[PDB]
RNA sequence: CCAAAACCAGCCUCUACUGAGCAAGAACGAGGUCAUGGUUUUGGCGGAAAUGGGGUGCCCCCACCCGUCUUGAAACACGGACCAAG
RNA sequence: GUCAAAACUUAUGGGCUCACGAACAAUGGAUGACGCUCAAGCCCAAUUAGUGCCCAUUAUUCCUUUGGUAAGGGCGAGAAAGUGU
RNA sequence: CGAAUCGCCACUUCUCUCGGCGCCAAGUACCUUCAUAUUCACAAGA
């Protein structure tokens, strides 16, 4: 999706790592002015093309636009808060809470990744009544060759 | 004899496999060889490519840890618990370093193996830097 | 913990069964030994003179000091942790009877006893 | 007394032993000893199967959950202390008020759940990147 | 028994980066597989490739070609000879990290079905040629200078795929089982569990 | 004897001005370390153990045959099969 | 980039380049080799990024030696008025 | 014959342009064995 005044770029790799931003003016071809005023670091500056990731949202906007102009329009649409929502921004927030977990958060998500995992073959089995699996229908099948004898 | 292959498919609900023996607490790494340049090897100073440590700064986080070239030699030898406990005389052997600090900007770390240089043999092989000392 | 453990031996005592392996410096301009390329032989030189306070100390942590006859051992009598008598090669089984359990009465270490 | 066992290790604080006969075995931190001496972690036993023993600071990775054990009474855990039934004796004594301290806490139910867990650095795991 | 082998897939990896990384895991002890060796490309239109190849291929020895430097034509045994030149190959720690890869034209049955294929990012032709430069797949040069077996892996490529998506269908039935199965696992009894699945993002 | 941890010391690393910048100064905190010094502690090993030496092999690495006259020798320059006595 | 220690092929730097490109006619074959082409090339700048790293017989420091016709102090076993052991 | 190695799988193991699980109760309920193996020491276990 094109880059333009008002896309909602990601910053990708830099200090500023996960946080996004509007292309508030596009410099030239290989820069862009980022700024972004939800986020304390997100001041405007010269993110180049190469370290940001368009994102699909985009409020509409004119070039070299004020930045109080800004904490304005983004607000009207909440393309931030409507950011967050997506599995695209949760991923990134995800990664950045087990990155950022103490060792017993950690656990904690041991116990539901195998809760879970537990129930998917409680389930499972459940449904192992319906085929197919190796164990079950391959021996529902199997057994043909049982009755036959 | 395909009668009890029968019997078998009805008694499998659906396991999975888990590790629940001994855990390792030493990361895995590679004698990626001795400290050098153009004109030879410093045999003295180890360098330890550690797995998943990619980075500088987390090669940092290695220094001073304890790191151990495991190996065997052919016939037994006094191991540290050689009396008080039989069941660890392997002719397994091995020999310890510390993490020295870090080596490149990459994950490489440099250990030194005690006084002694590391054998050559140990390169492109099984390093195991383990934890500790924790500091953390 | 000496500097170096290893010989300095004379360049290329291994090709020639007579040159023995003590050591000889090295002349002649092309002498890669003398002209001291990196992957040659050592030569001998004053900076590995022993530690000086540990020179002469034989892992038993004695200096070793001849002895012939059993009237020596009154001479590491009294430094009798400093000094350890070494017999000499030649003194008689006979002799050597008299100096080792003489030199046990007197708390004097030997060397060869 | 005198001590620079680190800020990190504290007791009453859950801790990752890194070697020794109980590797990977989240064990509390009951005291640290009279001197500037090896800690005195414990399992409980009733957990993880960890005894009352001492373990040097070094190969333990203090995690920053912990338990408001200063209830319990660890005073039994002395030098001079260090199966005999006075010893058998005296974690019995001590698990069961240490359990109990793990028990009043609100998410104490995965605590002690907690401490069941063992410690295993598996493929791709990273710890330097991890924060504990 | 197998040991920890990992079978990087060489389609559309530049020969010579690929053959630099995978040069260097050998020697780390790694135990490499190269499969689809006849997909390695290289920069440059294949007649600029075929003229390289055909000025190796210029040199042997007058005395005695029979001794003289092989020109080895499978694009596996070319990416074998890139990868022992970017290794010890006279010291026997390169000698051995050699005989560690297993080069191979397409993917052969044993290494198929044996566990995911690797793939090398810095290595990746996108990640490398300029996307509008010509480039020159390896097998394909290697066609026009003596390789016989171009189509032999060809009809056998051809066959893994044709077999393998048979599989991939023959199995939909079951993967759309967990799919299903592991989705309404989130509403079982997993409560709290399912906030700290929520957080985290699972 | 091998280890490991600690302590102390050492050692090392990790404001000001200006119109957001510097040509700019320390502090707190923490880490590392004995191939640094002094303080033990704690374990492991104990006919054998242990350190050292010696021998043989390997590994990685380094390494052009010496003497010679010569500006220049590895030289496609000379002398050089072995050893003993001289 | 590998060989080769180091950018596990760093840059969240700029340009340029398609075919060569990287201080001092005849045995087949040489950017050192491979290979590289949004370079692993060239010019430029950089150092984690509009918020570096590697390698010396070098330097510094530590230990030891040796020399000083160098500077001082001193006179459980030792304490010698001493160039040199 | 003592060995070094230390994730598995027919949910990856097709193609062409967050794979699942495992990590100490077969499960989120901690029922429940672990000590003296006496604070590192090849995991004494696979
Ligand atoms: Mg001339
Ligand atoms: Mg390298
Ligand atoms: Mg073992």
């Amino acid at each position: 999706n094109y880059i333009r005044a008002g896309r909602l770029v990601r910053i990708i790799r830099g200090p500023r790592q996960d946080r996004v931003g509007v292309v508030v003016d596009i410099i030239d071809g290989n820069r862009v002015l980022v700024e972004n005023p939800a986020d304390k670091k997100m001041w405007r500056h010269v993110q180049n093309l190469k370290n940001v990731e368009p994102l699909k949202f985009s409020v509409e906007l004119s070039r070299n636009c004020s930045t109080k102009t800004l904490k304005n329009v983004l607000a009207e649409k909440k393309i931030l808060e409507k950011y967050a929502a997506t599995k695209s921004a949760r991923r990134i927030a995800a990664k950045r809470a087990f990155a950022r977990s103490t060792d017993f958060e950690r656990y904690q998500l041991r116990v539901a990744k195998r809760s879970r995992a537990f129930w998917t073959r409680k389930v499972f089995d459940e449904n192992d009544k319906k085929k197919p699996v190796s164990w079950h229908k391959v021996a529902l099948k199997k057994l043909q060759k049982n009755a036959k004898k | 004899n395909r009668s009890k292959k029968i019997q078998q498919l009805t008694k499998k609900t659906s396991t999975v496999k888990r590790n629940r023996k001994s855990p390792r607490l030493y990361m895995k790494a590679v004698l990626a060889g001795y400290t050098r340049g153009l004109h030879g090897q410093n045999k003295n100073t180890a360098i330890v490519r550690i797995e998943n440590v990619n980075t500088k700064e987390d090669a940092a986080w290695y220094v001073g840890k304890r790191v151990c070239y495991v190996y065997h030699g052919y016939k037994m030898k006094r191991c540290v618990r050689w009396s008080k406990a039989p069941a660890r005389r392997s002719n397994t052997r091995a020999i310890w370093g510390r993490v020295t600090r870090p080596h490149g900007g990459s994950g490489a770390v440099r250990a030194k193996f005690n006084g002694s240089a590391v054998p050559a043999s140990a390169i492109g092989k099984r390093v195991r830097v383990y934890l500790y000392p924790s500091r953390i | 913990v000496k500097k170096r453990t290893k010989r300095f031996t004379r360049h290329k005592c291994e090709l020639f069964p007579q040159l023995s392996s003590s050591w000889r410096k090295p002349r002649g301009e092309d002498s890669p030994v003398r002209r001291r390329y990196k992957g040659q032989k050592a030569m001998p030189n004053k900076g590995y003179g022993s530690d000086r306070k540990t020179k002469y100390i034989t892992p038993s942590g004695f200096k070793n000091f001849p002895i012939h006859n059993v009237q020596d051992l009154y001479m590491l009598l009294m430094q009798n942790r400093k000094y350890a008598g070494v017999i000499s090669h030649t003194v008689g089984a006979k002799s050597r009877k008299a100096i080792v359990r003489k030199a046990h009465e007197l708390d004097v270490r030997l060397i060869n006893g | 007394e005198y001590t620079t066992l680190r800020k990190s290790c504290k007791p009453g604080t859950i801790a990752i032993i890194l070697a020794g006969r109980f590797r990977g075995r989240r064990v509390v931190i009951l005291k640290q000893l009279p001197r500037n001496g090896p800690l005195v972690i414990s399992g409980p036993m009733k957990y993880n199967g960890v005894p009352i023993r001492r373990i040097d600071s070094r190969y333990i990775i203090a995690t920053s959950t912990k338990v408001d054990i200063k209830n319990v009474d660890v005073s039994g855990i002395t030098p001079d202390i260090f199966v005999s039934d006075a010893r058998a004796q005296l974690q019995k004594k001590v698990d069961a008020a240490l359990i109990e301290a793990i028990r009043k806490d609100p998410l104490g139910k995965e605590k002690a759940g907690y401490l069941h867990s063992v410690f295993t650095i598996k493929p791709g795991d990273a710890p330097h990147r991890m924060r504990w | 028994h197998r040991p920890e082998i990992i079978v990087v897939d060489l389609k559309d990896h530049v020969l010579g980066r690929a053959a630099a990384i995978v040069a260097k895991q050998l020697l780390l002890g790694k135990k490499i597989t190269a499969v689809r060796c006849e997909q390695l490309t290289i920069a440059g239109t294949e007649i600029r490739n075929k003229i390289k190849y055909l000025q190796f291929l210029r040199k042997r020895k007058l005395s005695n070609p029979k001794l003289g430097p092989f020109h080895h034509r499978s694009p596996s045994d070319i990416f074998l000879r890139t990868v022992r030149s970017m290794l010890p190959r006279y010291t026997k720690r390169g000698q051995k990290a050699l005989r560690q890869l297993v080069a191979y034209e397409g993917i052969p049955t044993n290494v198929v079905r044996t566990g995911g294929r690797v793939v090398i990012p810095k290595a990746q032709r996108h990640y490398c040629y300029r996307s509008e430069r010509p480039y020159t797949v390896l097998g394909n040069m290697c066609k026009h200078v003596g390789w016989k077996y171009s189509d032999v892996v060809k009809k056998l490529e051809t066959a893994r795929v044709e077999k393998a998506a048979r599989h991939h269908k023959k199995t939909e039935k079951l993967r759309a089982a967990w799919k299903s199965a592991r989705k309404e696992a989130l509403s079982k009894v997993s409560k709290n569990n399912l906030e700290v699945l929520k957080k985290f993002g699972y």
